[PDB]
């Protein structure tokens, strides 16, 4: 799992 | 009296004896501590033990609903300061805020819930800027989120490495 799996884009 | 909750916390997430340090396993997830502050100014400590490169934490304060399985931050529930280059994140949107903290750093946490809110992040003792203001309604618990194998402790007072000089406050283990 990623670090930013969780992020919304910008 | 004030300690990482037993009751309330990620399964993988490993807590100390003390109950006072916690290891991230794998993906993001969160543990709260036992008691939270509706009403007036607080604070509390947290001491990065250890964060190689590939780890990270994301910390601040939860509601009771906010996502266990998710990095704090990530609902309407939250408000969290990450580590990887100082963002700060809310409903999973991340915003540029401060730098970046890491392995030695000792952040401070404050909240102000006036009943005019506040929530102030501290970088050994430097105040880093308001993150947010006017913030969602509710009980908020110090809260704690890691990814991967770091290791984070927790201080809810009454002694603090860094005591702010520029604000009052009650330590948050004045609710102990």
């Amino acid at each position: 799992e990623r670090e930013s799996e969780f992020d919304i884009e910008d | 009296r004030v300690l990482l909750a037993l009751h309330d916390r990620a399964p993988q997430l490993k807590i100390s004896d003390d109950r006072l340090t916690v290891v991230g396993e794998k993906g993001y997830s969160m543990v709260r501590a036992s008691h939270g502050v509706r009403k007036g100014a607080w604070y509390f400590e947290i001491t990065v033990d250890e964060m190689p490169p590939d780890t990270a934490a994301r910390l601040g304060w939860s509601q009771p609903l906010g996502n266990l399985q998710a990095p704090l931050g990530y609902d309407k529930f939250s408000y969290s300061w990450r580590s990887k280059k100082g963002t700060k994140f809310h409903q999973s949107i991340g915003k540029h805020y401060s730098s970046g903290y890491g392995q030695g750093d000792v952040l401070g946490f404050y909240i102000n819930l006036p009943e005019g809110s506040e929530i102030i992040f501290y970088k050994n003792g430097v105040n880093q800027g308001v993150a947010y203001k006017d913030i969602f309604e509710g009980v908020y618990f110090p809260a704690i989120s890691l990814y991967k194998s770091c290791t984070v402790s927790i201080n809810f007072g009454p002694c603090f490495k860094y005591p702010p000089k520029d604000l009052t406050y009650r330590p948050m283990s004045d609710m102990g």
